[PDB]
């Protein structure tokens, strides 16, 4: 049971630090949004970061 | 003699649109940098990553 308890806080502990992980309110890690398209020329093509969720 | 005396009309009215032409272009060139800028933020505007506020 000691050892259950202690697997359930870091469980806990990785869904904190992954929710938490944000910049100006957009995040990658978080598995919110499908990619984010930075851009990449004055024409306005963008690079894409395909988002990887944690 | 009377053609080479109303020459002087002909030539007020040409510095006229002269300078009818040089305030036109102040303006003009006062536009083009605006319409830069218009495009710079149009393009800083097009990014997907920005928050509501930003935009």
């Amino acid at each position: 049971n000691a050892l259950k308890s202690d697997f359930d806080s870091l469980r806990d502990q990785i869904t904190k630090a992954a929710s938490n992980a944000k910049f100006n309110g957009v995040s990658i890690a978080n598995g919110s949004t499908a990619k984010l398209t930075f851009l990449a020329n004055s024409d306005g093509s963008g690079f894409t970061v395909t988002a990887k969720t944690l | 003699s009377a053609t080479a005396n109303s020459m002087n009309a002909v030539k007020d009215s040409l510095q006229r649109g002269q300078s009818t032409i040089d305030v036109a272009l102040a303006a003009g060139d006062t536009i083009t940098d605006l319409l830069g800028k218009m495009k710079e933020k149009a393009l800083a505007a097009s990014d997907t990553s920005l928050n509501t506020a930003s935009f």
